[PDB]
RNA sequence: CUACACAAA
DNA sequence: TTCGCCGTTGCGTATTTGTGTAG
DNA sequence: CGCAACGGCGA
């Protein structure tokens, strides 16, 4: 006779994957920023600088977003962009890091 | 008691500030959330030390601003 | 629609050429009505 | 078609006897809208407008399932970071649009080479003024550029009903209004000649053409020389045919060689700023696109 | 026009202030079209004969919009009262009518005023905004009735009426004071929709040589695609 | 005519596959003389590897082509002869496409043989010049080395190309079996013609 | 000869109040008056004998059934029928189809009080062609 | 001058021998996929979708994406359901999304299914937030930069 | 003066009874909430609501936005946290202040994670559980870099 | 213990067999009663450790309250197996497709091994498995005929001996299946068919049934159920008695009706337009978001939306108290709710709590991690849309432009702007929400902002220009002759021409009042700003009207050489 | 909440 | 024996707004 | 109202 066992005993979970920084002279992804990217930076930043307030910025500025836009612009944003290009299937995850302050700033205006 | 390795995903409710001192900071965190409590089959005394971990991600599907970086460390667990 | 008159369909594919409709009302306006189809099949039968 | 008679058998209207014959009887309007139209008249308009207000009350709910469903079935089409279209991991696209550019830096301009024949190919953009085999050869590079082109978009013409080859192309950069701005505000005016100025601008705008296809990948790669893929390098031929039409020697003759660094930077700055983003989901934005114009081929189906 | 000859506002009954009406508006003045036609033999005519100006001022009255007198407004020009009641049931002798007791109550509303009620109910002429209580109801569980428009309304009307079993229940009618705001919706009897989307002053406004001013700005570009030439003829 | 088509295009399809024949051409007048009488004409081809590619071209009236049977034994004497027999081109009218005692009957003979390529195609397949077509773009195959340097450098799999059957008309004239990589070159109103890689998948029937 | 006009008025009937409400009475009368006096007769002659039973023992079992749980559902039902207009009424532990389709009158003005006395209303896809022809001004309209 | 038919027989132009077969135009996606193979009726559905469009049409690359969805399998696919369940196999949750969601996910049980989190519509079911747009990147605290700079 | 003699007149003109007032809605971050979807209300009339449809996601996904679908969909809406076992893919029970962490599934095998959800899409997935359909959440795998 | 951060990779569908609730479930429901007073039956459908839908209690099982509560499966321990309704299809496939006395595939099963997995049991069960030999046991297989009354009956038409397969026998039937069976079958290991019949079904949690017409159903069930004996046996042909019968039936039937019925069924809120998925998932009723009727305002940029300050202080925006804005956050936390711009609420940082600004006299004091939720002012960014969403263009980001009329309740936005949404004024409405979070302003600032839809992602082309009036007045300015003459105006109404351009005005110093100006001249002030190049016939100059009229040579070629009007109209070609 | 009706774009 | 046919079932038929009415 | 699986029975 069988009896089913519950699905939840036969499930493994997932292999941990390890990071696979591509080196830099081997990235292949574009050097300016999308408009996303930039977008993403200066929301992430806004935010850390609503929940922290240490900022480079010799000018004041009364807002987290004018500091976060000012960061990215004058290239002192405290973040790193990070493109997954792709998951091997051993457990390897494949990413490009790009600096944003070695990059290049779309419009964004 | 012996040493066992431990996977887990750390929440950093401050990235900036904890970036300073990764190690320093990653250790005081993980001392906090287990001491001595039973994690996976095993009472973990102490942290012995961190083997490995991520990048401090920002968090994605929330637009809190925090990041969470997963931690794989080693310490000393107490069976019986 | 108008009781005691044919409403001849040319509906539509369903081995159903056309229908007839009829309905027969005994001669007021709430008297039980009483509809008839009168269906001309592809397969010949009426 | 006129109006159908509907009434009765052969009958348009109560107003007008069985199988008349006259063009009033089946939707002519002789009368204006100042004049005022008769009872009749105003019965056809009325029919044609009520079928106007039928058509724009119908056509939305047929488009809005069509566009649902194109919604549903080209919502997993999203740019990657090689600007190609992939569902979850299977390709859709080598390059999105096959050039990988954004929909809104477009600009139609136009490629004199196409319609010119070969003597006026020769008196318009054969350049004599330095016996060299440089030009001979740039000559030679903007016939064969001509010629792939024409061969192209014939074939284009050939495989189609109706669509007609044309020397008018949208491109992320219009060269020519670039050299014409830096031609407007150059201080300088007539250049006298100078070989070595006309030998190095041919030989700097002949490298950047070289170089165009790093546009898609980075200047890391372009500073290393690595190899290009060859779907990058088809997707540079439009514009590299086009700096090559506008940037030739005799366009360029009062462009001084810092004029014409300005202006490959600027083109290569525009080129850079016309990709399409990484994550873009351009499924949804063809979806959105297509289904717009329906609404209008729907509302047009009545003639 | 059959669409907008139908939602028009004007007299919405002769007998209006005898009838608990909701989400009815009452305009005071009517005016006889001065180009009426036979269909106002048999009804009567809801609107009024603006002074109208088909003309271009300052590009406020493009895609629909109108440009409005302010003192057209101010002088009764499609002014009216807006209409709601609130009619509350008793249920059973368990619920009544009554100011709750703050002490005892139940499940008192909070941020509610509670105050302005007398025998359980508003008393008739007293501006309500928001968070008031309009009738009380008690059964001690609150079950007040909160005003939550935000837009004040004076208590027209109060009664106690007898439901179909010799019950109590409510039936207050509340009153706007409607007059004509930016963003209201006019139309002229050919069809031609338009939302009020400036007021100006009487200084303001343009006037011909003879003092003539317009009550509305109509743009003339509303007529070309629309073809509503009954318009035009008949001003 | 289906058959004079055929004929005309079918030694196009072998020298545009880059094999020699081994028979002589025979007269039009013969060839359709021997479909009748035979029920099919057999053209041997040497590929640039000396293998064989034997093409069968099966008559719409053939007894070969709707009784299992005698498909079944001529498949199984002609994979007998003592040749290399890279692979075997079947070719019927389009309504055998669908008869699945052929099919069976092609599927079996696969499996019997699997070293041997057995494929069945349509008359059209081969009644016009396929790469010469103007709405057809220029196909080509592409090795396997190019394809996975390719593959290496766009950090792909060969299951996330777009994919092309084995019977797709310019696939079959090129030859490419399933697993190989066909580079086409497709003309582009946006960009004035770009270049794509597409896995070729299993052939249908 | 072609098919029937499903949109000419040439065989259409309008019919309001007088026919609706009669119908929807007949109905609700069929079941909330004889139905009821039926089982009041068949419970009557059941439990009780024949012959015997005098002129008031009809009347009475007569009186039993509609003076008790009656003239309280039939007027419930009837009023049912006019307001609302869900296609199906509760009708004693029976559900039976609402015939009648009313509307409220919205006082907007007197012209929409007497266009909604004036209308007259179809009630029964939107991408067939019955559709498209049903909603056109058909050439019998003129006049009606 | 040419000849404009009604009805498609691709095959049997070509079989004529008074008309030109290699530059034969059908308006049938199907016939011309037949015929020609996937390449040639990824651009037939341009042409088509193109004709459909009118005079104020779209760009050229939202054509070229119903063309390259449509054809990325190798055979023609369509935007109905089966198109997606062609290409789309394993996304149960935007095929529920799409239509018939008691259906899909009762064959998603007995398949047992596993459903990837990718495109719009399988991240939207399950509550979470498409990896798009200005969330196609993940941003990582620079530790170094942060280090040297923010004491 | 305008150089254009002007055309004026009496047109009589009609007030439809469409009043900004009446049409006009403006609503907090705060109200009446569903008790299934723990979404907002509908509209004007329930106190709480105005929706953002299925065109509108369709839009904001085309804009590229998110962070705008994340507040509107979710902080302004029924987002709210999923806890996830990553051992079995099944929901778990966690409590930060009153301590429960655990899973009815394997239990001193627990990994229990912080998931972001809309309670929509956890009454989703009860409603498939309850047609005796399991579902089992994978979860992101860890990531770590090489020491 | 700080459950970390995660994200779901991949969703796997299963069947949920008799195990699985089991395990899941934490509860077992015994009782039918609904309420013990105040508190739900412990042991009922409603306990409370499956969930509360109540304030007035936790949860037990997590301890939330009832916001934080997702709800938690229980258990209902059924006396008599129930089939799954979902997978009656399924069943049936099975039940004809392996012999009913040892559990093996009487089906050629080296037949179907090159079909698709999927597909290979369908096909398998659309052979003839009727009369047909088994080899284990040798015995005949009946002919599973589909009951026509219900939708979960069935009947083993054994050469005309019907008996009714109870789901007690079709259980042992498919538990004598072994697991190579179902992997040659084409199904997979937690798809085994002994899962397709119910033992103990899982009672959903009480967060997807709130309120005290699906608990009836559930509670009608558990009380049918307790009506069935407990250790209730049948095998084949077991003929038992009709009421047990019945009772199994209403109980099948009651299941059934609770997932797939048509009170509405679990399965029945997932499809259509409003159901679950469509309804509730891929679209949301959000909180903070206004709509109004939406007029003209020629003194708006196309970038900027007016807003009504009775809306500006009904939305908020989220601005967290730091060092860097204490001081511009401070006239706002000062005016509170009583002056504009003010604030409404503050989230108190070591309070973990709001509080109204009204009720605030006491704190004073605004600490670095506290929230204040300010008015809307001019210059904020807001969301607009139009309804239907058919374009890119239709939500886009203007900056706020607060009316501080009152009598304002209308969203002003200015004509050109109309393209992006497919507007106009006759009564359309517009939803408008204000970003309050620091991300979404963000990115509304620099990614939804209305410039990014300027030129079409469907056309390539511009959407906004000059429409009606500015059209036709762009033609009459720049025209080269009026019937008054040469389209001239003198030096103040040249000047007049740029006071509400709301621009840096042109110079005038050059020009004396008796100086007359072209409106060609004033046209390429403006345009000198932003040097063009520019030559196109207008669409004043028409093959149609050339036979009439007289077009002047000047009037129909329209030139712009850096932003110098040389000559012709500017119109709607233009 | 489930109909249904009247409306707006 | 492999396919057509044919009832027979399900699924789906623009979006977002308001107001009612009743159960 | 239409569309499409479907699966059981005629070929
Ligand atoms: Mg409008
Ligand atoms: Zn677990
Ligand atoms: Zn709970
Ligand atoms: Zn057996």
């Amino acid at each position: 006779i069988v009896e089913s066992p519950s699905i939840c005993e036969g499930f493994v979970q997932a292999s941990s994957q390890t990071l696979v920084i591509i080196p830099d002279n081997e990235r292949i992804t574009s050097n300016v920023l999308t408009t996303f990217e930039a977008t993403r930076l200066v929301a992430v930043r806004a935010q850390q600088l609503a929940i922290n307030g240490s900022t480079m910025l010799k000018k004041k500025y009364s807002s987290p977003i004018d500091i976060a836009k000012q960061e990215l612009f004058n290239r002192k944003i405290p973040l790193l962009v990070m493109r997954c290009i792709k998951v091997t299937p051993e457990g390897q995850k494949i990413v490009e890091i790009w600096n944003p302050r070695e990059m290049g700033i779309p419009l964004l205006d | 008691i012996d040493q066992k390795i431990f996977e887990t995903t750390l929440n950093i409710d401050d990235p900036t500030n904890f970036c300073t001192n990764v190690e320093a900071h990653l250790l005081k965190e993980l001392e906090n959330i287990y001491v001595g409590k039973c994690f996976k089959n095993s009472f973990i005394l102490n942290i012995t030390g961190v083997i490995q971990r991520s990048p401090c991600f920002i968090m994605r599907t929330n637009n809190s601003g925090r990041g969470y970086m997963h931690v794989r460390f080693s310490a000393v667990v107490s069976y019986l | 629609i108008r009781f005691n008159t044919l409403h001849i369909h040319y509906h539509t594919g369903n081995n159903e050429i056309i229908r007839g409709e009829f309905i027969s009302q005994p001669g007021g306006a709430f008297e039980n009505s009483s509809q008839i189809i009168i269906r001309y099949m592809t397969t010949g039968a009426i | 078609q006129r109006i159908q008679p509907q009434f009765s058998f052969g009958r348009t209207l109560v107003y007008y006897p069985r199988f008349a014959l006259e063009a009033q009887a089946y939707g002519f309007i002789c009368n204006s809208y100042i004049a005022g139209l008769t009872s009749p008249e105003f019965i056809f308009g009325e029919m044609n407008g009520r079928f106007d207000l039928i058509n724009k009350a119908l056509s939305t709910s047929s488009t809005g399932y069509a566009n649902r469903k194109a919604i549903f079935g080209l919502q997993s089409c999203i740019v990657d970071y090689y600007r190609r279209v992939s569902i979850d991991t299977r390709l859709v696209q080598q390059l999105y649009g096959e050039d990988g550019l954004d929909a809104r830096q477009l600009e139609t301009v136009r490629f004199e080479t196409i319609m010119l024949s070969d003597q006026e190919l020769e008196d318009k953009f054969k350049y004599t003024g330095i016996q060299s085999p440089l030009f001979e050869e740039e000559f030679s590079r903007l016939k064969k550029d001509r010629d792939k082109y024409r061969q192209i978009f014939l074939n284009v013409e050939n495989f189609n009903f109706s669509q007609l080859l044309t020397d008018v192309r949208q491109v992320p950069v219009n060269v020519a209004s670039i050299v014409k701005n830096i031609l407007l505000s150059s201080t300088s005016g007539v250049l006298p000649f100078d070989e070595k100025s006309i030998l190095q601008k041919y030989a700097m705008v002949k490298t950047f053409c070289k170089n165009l296809p790093y546009v898609f990948i980075n200047n890391i790669q372009e500073r290393l020389q690595t190899p290009i893929p060859v779907y990058l390098k088809r997707a540079a031929s439009l514009m590299r045919m086009l700096i090559r039409i506008e940037l030739a020697t005799v366009k360029t003759l009062n462009i001084t060689c810092e004029q014409m660094s300005a202006i490959l930077d600027l083109i290569r700055l525009q080129y850079t700023q016309s990709l399409i983003n990484y994550g873009e989901a351009v499924g949804i934005l063809a979806a959105q696109s297509v289904s717009e114009p329906l609404t209008q081929y729907m509302l047009d189906s009545h003639h | 026009e059959t669409n907008q000859g139908r939602q028009t506002g004007g007299w919405y009954c002769f007998s209006w202030p005898y009838r608990v009406d909701m989400n009815r508006f009452f305009q005071f003045y009517n005016e006889m079209p001065l180009v009426k036609t036979i269909a106002h033999n048999y009804v009567i005519p809801n609107g009024l004969n603006t002074i109208v100006a088909y003309m271009i001022y300052g590009g406020y009255n493009q895609e629909d919009s109108v440009i409005v007198s302010q003192s057209f407004i101010d002088r009764g020009g499609f002014a009216g009262t807006f209409y709601r009641e609130e009619k509350v049931e008793l249920e059973s002798d368990i619920e009544s009518f009554g100011k709750p007791d703050p002490l005892i109550t139940k499940n008192l509303k909070p941020g509610a005023n509670y105050e302005k009620l007398v025998d359980g109910f508003v008393p008739v002429g007293t501006v309500v905004k928001k968070g008031d209580i309009i009738i009380g109801k008690v059964a001690y569980i609150d079950r007040s009735v909160m005003y939550g428009f935000d837009e004040p309304a004076v208590v027209d009307a109060v009664m106690r009426p007898h439901g179909p079993n010799d019950e109590i229940f409510g039936l207050m009618r509340l009153r706007y004071e409607r007059n004509l705001n930016i963003g209201d919706k006019m139309s002229s009897r050919s069809g031609n929709k338009g939302i009020a989307a400036l007021a100006l002053p009487t200084s303001d406004m343009p006037f011909t040589e003879d003092g003539l001013q317009p009550d509305l700005i109509v743009n003339p570009h509303s007529h070309p695609s629309r073809m509503t030439n009954g318009q035009m003829i008949e001003t | 005519m289906a058959m004079q088509k055929l004929f005309t295009y079918i030694y196009e399809f072998i020298e545009y596959r880059k094999m020699v024949l081994l028979e002589e051409k025979v007269p039009y007048d013969k060839f359709v003389q021997m479909v009748l009488n035979t029920g099919f004409f057999r053209i041997n081809a040497e590929t640039l590897n000396h293998g064989i590619v034997s093409v069968f071209i099966f008559g719409a009236n053939g007894k070969y082509v709707h009784h299992g049977g005698d498909m079944r034994t001529l498949l199984t004497n002609t994979l007998n002869e003592k040749k290399h027999y890279e692979e075997l081109i079947l070719i019927v009218d389009k309504p055998v496409l669908s008869k699945k005692n052929i099919l069976d009957i092609i599927v079996e003979q696969r499996a019997a043989n699997p070293t041997i390529v057995i494929n069945i195609y349509p008359y059209h397949l081969f009644c016009i010049n396929i790469p010469k077509v103007s709405a057809i773009p220029k196909h080509k195959l592409i090795t396997q080395e190019e394809a996975q340097e390719f593959l290496g450098r766009e950090y792909l799999q060969p299951q996330d190309l777009m994919q092309i059957s084995a019977s797709d008309p310019p696939v079959v004239w090129l030859g490419g079996r399933p697993g190989d990589f066909v580079q086409i070159e497709r003309p582009s109103e946006t960009a004035m013609h770009a270049v794509v890689i597409r896995f070729i998948t299993k052939s249908k029937i | 000869f072609p098919p029937t006009d499903r949109d000419s008025y040439r065989t259409k009937r309008v019919h309001g109040s007088g026919v609706s409400l009669a119908k929807a009475f007949k109905a609700i009368f069929n079941t909330s008056v004889i139905a009821p006096i039926i089982n009041g007769f068949k419970e009557l002659l059941k439990q009780t004998a024949f012959e015997e039973l005098t002129q008031r023992n009809i009347i009475e079992a007569f009186s039993a059934a509609l003076s008790k749980n009656t003239a309280s559902d039939l007027n419930r039902s009837m009023e049912q029928s006019i307001i609302s207009g869900n296609k199906t009424i509760m009708v004693r532990q029976r559900p039976i189809v609402n015939r009648v389709s009313t509307q409220s009158l919205e006082r907007k003005n007197l012209l929409n009080t007497i266009s909604a006395l004036r209308t007259v209303n179809t009630h029964n896809s939107k991408q067939t062609e019955r559709a498209d022809m049903m909603r056109r001004v058909h050439a019998s309209y003129p006049g009606y | 001058y040419a000849i404009k038919t009604n009805g498609t027989n691709i095959f049997g132009a070509m079989l004529d021998d008074n008309i030109d077969p290699y530059t034969i135009v059908s308006s049938s996606i199907g016939d011309t996929m037949e015929l020609y193979g996937i390449e040639a009726a990824r651009q037939k559905i341009i042409s088509e979708i193109r004709t459909v469009m009118g005079d104020k049409g779209p760009n050229h690359r939202h054509l070229l994406m119903y063309a390259d969805l449509m054809t990325r399998t190798g055979q023609v696919t369509s935007l109905e359901k089966a198109g997606l369940n062609a290409r789309e196999p394993s996304n149960v949750l935007l095929r529920m999304a799409l239509s018939s969601p008691v259906q899909v996910l009762t064959d998603a049980a007995v398949d047992s299914a596993v459903n990837p989190i990718y495109g719009i519509a399988a991240p939207t079911l399950m509550g979470s937030v498409p990896r798009i747009g200005t969330m196609y990147s993940d941003i990582i605290m620079d530790e170094k930069y942060i280090t040297e700079n923010y004491k | 003066y305008f150089d254009a003699a002007i055309f004026i007149g009496p047109t009589y003109h009609q007030r439809l009874q469409k009043f900004v007032l009446d049409d006009r809605y403006a609503v907090a971050s705060y109200g009446p909430t569903d008790a299934l979807t723990g979404q907002p209300l509908d509209g004007k009339r329930s106190h709480g609501g105005l929706r953002l449809g299925e065109m509108e996601h369709w839009v904001l996904t085309a804009q590229g936005a998110m962070q705008t679908i994340i507040e509107k969909s979710h902080d302004d809406s029924d987002g709210c946290i999923s806890y996830i076992c990553r051992n079995c893919g099944e929901p778990a029970i966690y409590n930060a202040s009153h301590p429960i962490y655990k899973c009815m599934n394997c239990d001193v095998q627990a990994d229990i994670g912080m998931v972001d959800s809309r309670r929509s899409s956890i009454v989703f997935q009860h409603e498939m559980r309850a047609a005796n359909v399991n579902i089992t959440s994978v979860l992101s795998p860890r990531v770590f870099q090489p020491a | 213990m700080e459950a970390g951060y995660a994200e779901i990779a991949a969703v796997q569908f299963n069947i949920a067999g008799d195990n699985d609730h089991k395990r899941q479930g934490v509860m077992e429901v015994t009782i039918s009663n609904l309420f013990e007073g105040t508190l739900p039956a412990e042991g009922g459908i409603y306990d409370a450790r499956m969930g509360t839908t109540d304030h007035h209690y936790k949860c037990i099982t997590c301890s939330h309250q009832r916001k934080q509560c997702m709800g938690h499966p229980g258990i209902l321990q059924m006396h008599a197996p129930v089939l799954q309704p979902l997978f009656i299809a399924e069943i049936r496939r099975w039940l004809r497709v392996i012999c009913l006395n040892c559990g093996a595939p009487i089906v050629d099963l080296k037949r179907y091994e090159h079909l698709i997995r999927p597909k290979r049991l369908i096909e398998a069960a659309s052979s003839q498995t009727e009369g047909k030999q088994c080899y284990v046991c040798k015995a005949v297989h009946p002919k599973i005929v589909k009951d026509s009354e219900d939708y979960f009956t069935f009947w083993a038409d054994q050469q005309g001996k019907i008996d009714k397969l109870y789901p007690q026998i079709i259980r042992e039937i498919f538990s004598r299946v072994t697991y190579d069976t179902v992997v040659k079958l084409g199904r997979s290991k937690n798809s085994h068919p002994e899962k397709l019949v119910l033992k103990a079904i899982q009672i959903p949690p009480i967060s997807i049934r709130p309120g005290i017409d699906i608990n009836n159903v559930i509670q009608y069930l558990v009380r049918k159920n307790l009506l069935i004996p407990k250790d209730l046996q049948i095998v084949r042909g077991q003929k038992i008695p009709l009421n047990i019968d019945r009772n199994l039936q209403t109980i099948q039937q009651l299941y059934y009706n609770f997932l797939l019925d048509s009170a509405p069924s679990i399965m029945r809120r997932l499809p259509r337009k409003e159901g679950r998925i469509r309804k509730s998932l891929l679209g949301s009723q959000v909180w903070s978001i206004s709509r109004s009727t939406i007029c003209g305002n020629s003194d708006l940029h196309l970038d900027e939306v007016g807003y009504p300050i009775s809306f500006a202080r009904t939305l908020q925006v989220a601005e967290t108290v730091q060092h860097y804005n204490i001081n511009r956050l401070m006239p706002y936390f000062l005016n509170g709710k009583r002056q504009y711009p003010g604030c409404s609420r503050v989230y108190k940082q070591i309070t973990q709590s709001v509080h109204d600004i009204e009720g605030l006299k006491q704190d004073f004091r605004l600490e670095v991690g506290d929230i204040l939720y300010r008015d809307v002012v001019t210059g904020d960014v807001a969301f607009f849309n139009r309804q239907p969403s058919l374009e890119r263009s239709s939500i886009g980001v203007h900056r706020i432009v607060v009316l501080e009329n009152p009598k304002i309740s209308t969203f002003q936005m200015n004509v050109s702007a109309c393209a992006w949404y497919n507007a106009d004024f006759d009564g359309d409405q517009m939803n408008l929400w204000v970003p309050w979070s620091v991300m979404s302003r963000v990115e509304a600032e620099l990614l939804c902002s209305v410039r990014n839809w300027f030129i079409s992602t469907k056309s390539s082309g511009p959407v906004n220009g000059q429409v009606q009036d500015s059209t036709v007045g762009s033609f009459l300015l720049t025209r080269t002759n009026t019937p008054m003459g040469k389209n001239v105006m003198n030096k103040l109404h040249a000047m007049g021409l740029f006071q509400t351009t709301q621009t840096d005005p042109p110079c005038f110093a050059n020009y004396s009042p008796t100086d007359l100006l072209d409106g060609k001249s004033v046209v390429s002030m403006l345009l000198r700003q932003t040097p063009i190049n520019y030559q196109r016939a207008p669409t004043w100059y028409s093959e149609v009207y050339a036979p009439y009229m007289h077009y002047n040579k000047q009037d129909i070629s329209t030139q712009i050489r850096n932003g110098e009007l040389i000559e012709g109209v500017l119109d709607k070609k233009a």
